[PDB]
């Protein structure tokens, strides 16, 4: 089990980070790369709980 | 690992492709990409 702890913290880690540049790139602004943000072409992100 | 392996290759994909240009366009020789059984380059 505290391997396993383990294991998911990295993950988890690796997803916040994950979290805080999409946030940061296709919520308060527009990006311009495709893919990153959603498929198509982006429009605009609304970040929910 | 499989629900990866499709994402990744719908995010591959891309909308628009023009296969004539692996051999049949410009002076480059690039042909280690051209798609010609086996369809790998």
């Amino acid at each position: 089990f505290v391997s396993q702890q383990l294991v998911r913290s990295e993950a988890a880690a690796r997803s916040s980070q994950l979290v805080k540049d999409k946030v940061n790139e296709c919520v308060k602004s527009q990006s311009s790369r495709n893919g990153f943000c959603g498929q198509g072409t982006h429009i605009v992100s609304f970040a929910v709980n | 690992q499989d629900d990866a392996t499709k994402s990744l290759f719908e995010s591959i994909r891309v909308p628009q492709s023009a296969p004539l240009m692996a051999s049949l366009s410009g002076d480059y020789n690039l042909s280690l990409f051209e798609t010609p059984g086996n369809y790998r380059s």
